[PDB]
């Protein structure tokens, strides 16, 4: 149960929109889950539900829910803390990540 | 043969273990996903509020990391890395 | 015992939330003890009350009553709209051993987190 | 869900007891489940009951009623087969308003379950001691 | 057959929502199953309830009988404010053949999707 | 709207059955259509009635009610004129109340009409297997 | 525990041929399940009861096959004679799991032996 | 036919254990053959009956065993409790013999089934 | 002859065909509005979930492009290209 999303953003602008997609292959969805990369560390949670914006993060991103397809936007890049981001359901019994910066 | 231990309510909840399963800690049933039982059956323990696998077929496939995920209470809102 | 600062931890979805209590003295008519939370007003405040039932000429059985009632709040002075409130009734021979009846308690204690309940609870499935 | 074996553990006041439950089907009657022991005549099992109940011309609140029985049985000086002597019974019973949310039930039920390991709990049922 | 997660693809106005459903067990005293949504709240979930009913001394005529209902969400906790809900009962002589009730059954599918219907129960325009 | 011959494609078991409706007017005892095969005998038809019904001082919920019969005729041996023998009836009632928008009603009518094709209907109806 | 299609095969007096067995829902009126093969017409439908009742035991199972034969005058199948069958298991509230079990083994292996397949596939006495 | 001794094998719970048979000697009174075994005092003794009738046909099958304890009293052993069990065949003088066959058959392979051997071995009604 | 197919529910729509005509695939009832009848006279296949055209009278005004629109359920919210 695969998903898609868009590799090497690489945005070093500081004002940026790029809104990294998650392609869904499944129709079902509802539940999505968003993942940073530290550098050298763990890994954190962002979103739990498509957009209720977990806590400990500011008020500056967003899960977009779309047909059959999500996305999440970044209001404006703070230069920082922006190397891997991943996507992941837990809808299906088999669970999977998703690949790509 | 990796083990972590939290500090939270240990059981009734989920222990997410994913470079493939979970289990509950109380009354314990496992569930296997990705592949078959492979390198990565795993047990639990209340008493100890800790998870252990035994990681059996010690071949190279098993490099580089293995990341603790907590999960709760079975449907929603889960996966306080 | 009496009655002190009734702490629980880890308690509720996601294990995570923790509830203190407080003493709020014993009634004497129908010898039931009270407790309740910190909250400064009358009518929105967690209620957790316990008591006992000596035996008389009309019962001849040991009672013991555990009440929980949490109420919920709504701004329209908030105000009370749903109450969600459980009991629980223990019943005890003059012979009943200590063994026989912390069996009981703890038994029902463990059985109470097991599955079947929270499925039968959460979602309301019955069995 | 779905009636299985289910298995206790950690119990008794020295916390090392067992007890195995087995599904007993659901009385069409009035639609209330049971569990028992595993090896047991059938006068002296564990038995334990769980329901729930929608809503209706009255009672317009959601209901759940758990009832479980701990008859235990001393064999008579001199006799055929063991007699139930005494009972020890422990009947639980909610309620839920038809909007109360999933997160209000669950905090009731996780609440009641560790108040049952407090020391005034555990003083007040096993000497009977009030506050 | 039992019950499994009902899945429902390209459903109502534009043919593009999607409806999933869950089991919720059988109750046995009116051998009556039911389903539900994923939503968490009681009394906010749409419910889908299927039935058969053996003859009886006094009845002697099989009845299947199948019932929807969907509640609304207004928020001033959200209320319930609108009830919508329809009931579909058939009813089979002891020798109905298979062929006779699948015909009905299905004959009853296509022309609920008629214009005719769709302009009687979206506008309610009578015929 | 108007009433015209309606045409039903793709029915029975098989999928390659086809029934051809027209027309019979409306009843103004009580206000309610009705539809009928194409070639039948008065008796040996394939009844379709299909009504509303606007509030009055009681039921102040809009409602609509759909009935169909499908009477089946077996020449006996040795007769005249084919009589009818068993019945199938099949009502369908709807209940909208007054400020329910049009969104609810066609997703409660295309959700009815896509639950007969699920696998759980067909096989409750076919063998009528409860679950 | 929960009625599910049970497919008991290599039966009959060949012992080739099978049937299938789908439930049908217990009725609240007397606690009596029911199950049944959908491959024909309900009237001519082969029947399968089982009743555990609760106080002594009583577990009361039955099972009947109609046969049909085309009468001329009507064209519809009609019932022409009904094989019953009846079989009603007692116990005691004492009576342990090994020796309830004893009964059913050995009335499930002794159907199986030449003494009653004689005595009722023949219907001849024993002597 | 004639009633010769029958070893039934393989049977109960864990199904290594076997018994023996051994005619008694039809009753003139009613028809009724007797089967036993010769293990032990006659009053704690195995019986089976078989007794087919005459006119539709009844062949009825009743197997009984009954379990002792040594009561202290008295030295000799006494009946404690006995665990019933009764089939009750139906026929119609036109019946041929495969139809009747069926009948045997399946009831000798569903109380193989899970289905029964849950229902009977545990005393709970099927949901 | 132009062709195409969805992925929607193909029943309980219309397939608008402008560069003139829409049909609903089940009880087939098409509308032609502008010209006449033209050379866009078309028909439609409700169990293959596609829409035909014929196109006779294939001189010149048919050159540069056809654009197959989506219309759902009679009245509003529809055009869904």
């Amino acid at each position: 149960i695969q998903m898609t999303q868009s590799p090497s953003s690489l945005s070093a602008s500081l004002g940026e929109r790029v809104s990294l997609t998650c392609r869904a292959s499944q129709d079902i969805g509802s539940s999505l889950n968003w993942l940073q990369q530290k550098p050298d560390g763990t890994i954190k949670r962002l979103i739990y539900a498509t957009s209720n914006l977990d806590s400990g993060v500011p008020k500056r991103f967003s899960g977009s829910r779309s047909g059959s397809d999500y996305s999440l936007t970044i209001s404006s890049l703070e230069t920082e803390d922006f190397v891997d981001y991943y996507c992941l359901q837990y809808a299906t019994s088999p669970y999977t990540f998703g690949g790509g910066t | 043969i990796s083990c972590k231990s939290s500090g939270y309510a240990f059981s009734s909840s989920w222990m997410n273990w994913v470079k493939i399963g979970r289990i509950y800690p109380e009354n314990g049933e496992t569930n296997y996903n990705g592949k078959f039982k492979g390198k990565a059956t795993l047990t639990a323990d209340k008493s100890s509020r800790s998870a252990y696998m035994q990681l059996n077929s010690l071949t190279s496939e098993d490099s580089a990391v293995y990341f603790c995920a907590r999960s709760g209470y079975y449907f929603s809102s889960n996966y306080d890395f | 015992a009496k009655l002190e600062t009734v702490t629980l931890g880890n308690i509720g979805k996601d294990g995570k939330q923790t509830l203190v209590l407080n003493p709020r003295g014993v009634n004497p008519t129908n010898g039931v003890a009270s407790l309740s939370q910190a909250g400064a007003v009358p009518a929105l405040e967690k209620r957790v009350t316990v008591s006992v039932s000596q035996p008389s000429r009309n019962r001849k059985n040991y009672k013991v009553q555990v009440k929980i009632q949490n109420p919920t709040a709504c701004t329209a002075d908030p105000s009370v709209t749903r109450q969600a409130y459980a009991d629980v009734t223990f019943s005890f021979t003059q012979y009943s051993t200590d063994e026989e009846r912390a069996f009981v308690r703890t038994e029902l204690a463990a059985l109470l987190a097991s599955p079947l309940l929270i499925d039968a609870i959460d979602q309301l499935n019955p069995a």
